[PDB]
RNA sequence: AAGCUCGUAUCAGUUUUAUGA
RNA sequence: CACGGACCAAGGAGUCUAACGUCUAUGCGAGUGUUUGGGUGUAAAACCCAUACGCGUAAUGAAAGUGAACGUAGGUUGGGGCCUCGCAAGAGGUGCACAAUCGACCGAUCCUGAGGAUGGAUUUGAGUAAGAGCAUAGCUGUUGGGACCCGAAAG
């Protein structure tokens, strides 16, 4: 057992009803695998484009030959046309077929391991409890009472919109909405005119466990996602590979969330898998290493960085001072004078 | 009332000192084993 | 429950629980028996220490926290001459909760946090040991209680136990016997019969041989 | 001379974090074995079954040894015994974690390991067949 | 934790770090202390952590402590610093009590 | 380039002595 | 020597795919692979999964067959480590992977001939020593595709 999250409710008061956590809750963050994960599950919703298999070959030209003062390339027929006697077919040739045609059959859809794109969605699930994790990926969250922020299943029962985001404001993403809706770009590209036109920022995800109206309540709301707890997209929740993203659960939803993944305690759901097990024990180091156990058996420390030995090289027979450093007895050869000694 | 210190930090000034003390120990018995050093060096270049 | 008042996210509904709680304790018969609904009441206790990274109320409810081994169980009505007469089993019991709490959590608490749990463990085994009975001269209890303090952290031979977790004890127990305020139940230097003991901690091995023996007292 | 770990897993780069300090600070050259070991490839980190593990602790005096391999623990049905032993490793597939815990030992992670073991004392490290 | 913080913002993004021509880099969290993303001097990573600001005039001295993880509205948690700047050091001094240097 | 054993007494575009056509 | 270059702009050449690999990373692991399909959806996405199938999990042979413990799945020698003693230097014990030698079981040999029993003759093995695989991705290799781009006498 861990500690057990508080449900607001859509004033924004702390009910005394507290949810255990999930402990889905406790996945391990693996950055690593919701970047190689995300990466395919993106170009999975993919069109193809391809260049027309005509295109190029809708000439009717000829090369001139061996020994006529100009270049080889095939050259049009005709005459009295200014098409006439000049280069198509060949990837230089202006009106020329260009190099290896795009085809329609290259691979567009990225097949993952089910597990690998199982574990990816527990990670990204994880890291939206972080906080830290979540005020890093953007989202304003300076004024969301806690996290993960659970709020009472009367969320889904709204209708009107106008409502619906006074669920939220009253809740405190009041800030979030407005990071988004502030965020209403052009898009900077030629995705002006491929129906790209604009780009704000992702708000919040809502997730309800069934629907009695959220659903159509928040479509509008600039940037706020919802999803049911028994789907749960990767990409919803780590936008662009990029761990955490904010999220209201509904209380509902969040008592749920226990069956679909699974713990100790209860099954699982999705048949016969687990979450996935730490590698480590502690996600953090230095409670190993600055400890009374490791710091125990240790030889003792430097000073971080060195006291330099030797930096120039003073010389003796010049420099007194460092040839009484080496060899104490010189005192004693000068003052018996020693190189001046008669016999 | 008054505020301690960690038990971390309370142990550390505990094995500081039992290094501190060693090697301010262990400092002052060889500046004398290398003012005998030095004497011996002396007495074999004559 | 009261796990679950204990390890509230709300403050003020943990400062209502406990005095609850204490209440409860002094209540007595009704916690009689199961070890296993105590080890938990003691792991509810951990999440109410848990809540408190401001520097004084922590060493305010580190304090209290150990208190309870005392107020449970009061030598007012004093046992003389007497076995284990359910003042002393209650004891006995709740100890055994705290330690192994402590020894299951010793992983897990992080960086900023093991400040606490130090200072914990120290006010738990000064108010253990304060509950020998008003001294710590109990012939009977004694004997069973350093039957239920080696059987469970000082073992060392356990591995299941974090060799972290007796060095601490071995610091502490010498600077709060003498928060006792001359001679007792000192048996307990069990350290003579694991210093001894070879098949263990390099470790702990070393750090009681330097740490406590150096000591003249 | 091989350097620092090839992985992407940052869980792994946190044990290489500890144990390249727990190298140099210790002298004791178990650890100078492990840190190394890490870094090997996934073709050089070959499984450890759990029959590997119970044939290396017929060897004589090893009833009190915390078992250590750097690689993997794999689930064996050819073996009914099992010894009450400690067992350190990276990855214990869900079936070896069972066969040992049932057993009555634990299955115990490297910076547990790390923890019990600083310096290494008693302990015993294998290595799955290369070949 | 926070070691699982750290390395996820150090590498694989902290979306408010600065990367200077020097190659310097700046969290622009205005909370913290060193206007540089560095472990132990992002307010992200670390969890004891500490700054003043201003508002108006007035300077406050904001603390984060660990205990308050679970509550990012309660998060920080100011003090007005006096305004004398001899009793200011000293009042700083005493609530730093015990931290990191 | 990776892996394994070593980290050495592993050798060298070198001289010498010793022993043959 | 010879070939190219009057100048300037824009264009302009190792691409994609299929088979088959190496290596590294990740997931799981004696298993492993959701995505032909069905269910579901805020809809070419995402989320779910029945039955199968694929590759691997237990070998020795040519038509017929048999089956891996004398065993801490060995006896020694080393052998990373670890343990005892020593301030150290060392010595002593235990020995992983692996290497070397002695072997054995299983199948197959050279015979003995009670249709081939039984005992000897000796070796042999992508043999068992007591599983490492499966899939996705990346860097890359080989081969086929117009295949780095441009250029031929053709039918």
């Amino acid at each position: 057992s861990r500690p057990q999250v508080t449900v607001h409710s859509l004033t924004g008061e702390a009910t005394a009803n507290a949810l255990p956590l999930p402990a889905v809750f406790s996945a391990p963050i693996r950055p690593d695998i919701v970047h190689t994960v995300f990466t395919s599950v993106n170009k999975n919703k993919r069109q193809a484009y391809a260049v027309s298999e005509k295109a190029g070959h809708q000439t009717s030209a000829e090369s001139w030959g061996t020994g006529r003062a100009v270049a080889r390339i095939p050259r049009v027929g005709g005459g009295g046309t200014g098409r006439s006697g000049q280069g198509a077919f060949g990837n230089m040739c202006r009106g020329g077929r260009m190099f290896a045609p795009t085809k329609t059959w290259r691979k567009w859809n990225v097949k993952v391991n089910h597990n690998e794109k199982r574990y990816a969605t527990a990670s990204a699930i994880a890291a939206t409890a972080v906080a830290s994790l979540v005020l890093a990926r953007g989202h304003r969250v300076e004024k969301i009472p806690e996290i993960p922020l659970v709020v009472s299943t009367d969320l889904e029962s709204i209708q009107k919109t106008k409502e619906a985001v006074a669920a939220l404001k009253a809740v405190g993403a009041h800030s979030d909405l407005l990071k988004v809706l502030k965020s209403k770009k052009l898009r900077a590209g030629k995705g002006k005119y491929r129906n790209r036109r604009w780009t704000q920022r992702r708000g919040p995800l809502v997730v309800y466990a069934e629907d009695n109206g959220i659903v159509k309540a928040l479509r509008n709301v600039p940037g706020v996602e919802t999803a049911n707890v028994a789907s749960l997209n990767l990409l919803q929740l780590a936008p662009g590979a990029h761990l955490g993203r904010f999220v209201i659960w509904t209380e509902a939803a969040f008592t749920k969330l226990d069956q679909v993944w699974g713990s100790e305690t209860v099954a699982s759901s999705k048949v016969g898998y687990t979450l996935p097990s730490h590698i480590i024990s502690t996600s953090d180091v230095t409670r190993i290493i600055n400890s009374s156990e490791i710091q125990s058996a240790i030889r003792p420390a430097g000073q971080a960085t060195q006291k330099r030995t030797h930096v120039l090289k003073k010389n003796p027979l010049k420099n007194k001072q460092v040839l009484l450093r080496l060899n104490p007895y010189a005192k004693v050869f000068a003052a018996e004078k020693l190189g001046s000694k008669k016999a | 009332e008054k505020i301690l210190t960690p038990e971390s930090q309370l142990k550390k000034s505990k094995a500081q000192q039992k290094t501190a003390e060693q090697v301010a120990a262990e400092r002052a018995a060889r500046k004398a084993a290398n003012k005998e050093k030095r004497a011996i060096i002396l007495e074999r270049n004559a | 429950n009261f796990v679950k008042q204990l390890s509230s996210n709300n403050r003020k509904t943990r400062v209502n629980a406990l005095e609850a709680l204490k209440k409860y304790l002094t209540a007595k018969q009704f916690k009689e028996n199961k070890q296993i609904e105590f080890n938990k009441l003691w792991k509810g206790l951990y999440y109410a220490m848990w809540f408190s990274d401001r520097p004084r109320p922590q060493q305010r409810l580190a304090n209290e926290l150990g208190e309870l081994h005392g107020l449970y169980f009061d030598p007012k009505d004093n046992s003389t001459a007497d076995e284990l007469t359910t003042n002393d089993k209650a004891f006995i019991k709740f100890s055994r909760g705290f330690w192994k709490v402590m020894c299951f959590e010793w992983f897990n608490i992080d960086r900023y946090r093991l400040d606490k749990y130090l200072l914990l463990i120290r006010r738990v085994l000064f108010s253990q040991l304060k509950y020998l009975q008003s001294r710590n001269w109990d012939k009977k209890l004694v004997d069973e209680y350093i039957k239920k303090v080696l059987r469970w952290l000082p073992l060392s031979g356990s591995p299941k136990v974090y060799t972290g977790i007796p060095i601490h004890i071995v610091d502490i127990l010498l600077d709060e016997w003498e928060r006792l305020l001359k001679k007792t139940p000192l048996d307990v230097i069990i350290f003579q019969d694991i210093v001894a003991d070879y098949n263990n901690s390099k470790v702990l091995r070393e750090k009681i041989k330097e740490d406590l023996f150096s000591d003249t007292r | 001379h091989r350097t620092a770990p090839k992985s992407d897993n940052v869980y792994l780069k946190l044990l290489v974090k500890l144990y390249t300090f727990l190298a140099r600070r210790t002298d004791a050259p178990f650890n100078k074995v492990v840190l190394k070991a890490l870094f090997l490839s996934k073709i050089n980190r070959p499984p450890v079954s759990v029959s590997r593990i119970a044939r290396a602790l017929k060897q004589e005096g090893a009833a009190n040894k915390t078992v250590v391999v750097v690689g993997t623990v794999t689930d064996d049905a050819r073996i009914f015994e099992f010894p009450k032993t400690t067992v350190a490793a990276l990855r214990f597939t869900a079936g070896a974690r069972a066969k040992i815990v049932k057993a009555g030992g634990e299955c115990i992670t490297l910076d547990q390991l790390a923890v019990r073991a600083p310096k290494g004392q008693n302990t015993l490290i294998l290595r799955g067949p290369r070949n | 934790s926070d070691e699982i913080v750290w390395q996820v913002i150090n590498q694989s993004f902290c979306s408010h770090r600065i990367k200077a021509p020097n190659g310097q880099n700046f969290c622009r969290n205005e909370y913290n202390v060193t206007g540089l993303c560095t472990r132990q001097s992002c307010p992200l990573a670390n969890s004891k952590y500490a700054t003043v600001k201003c508002d108006n005039g007035k300077l406050y001295l904001y603390m984060k402590t660990p205990e308050r993880a679970h509550t990012p509205a309660k998060l920080w948690e100011r003090i007005k610093l006096s305004k004398n700047y001899t009793k200011a050091l000293q009042q700083i001094d005493e609530h730093l009590l015990h931290w990191s240097k």
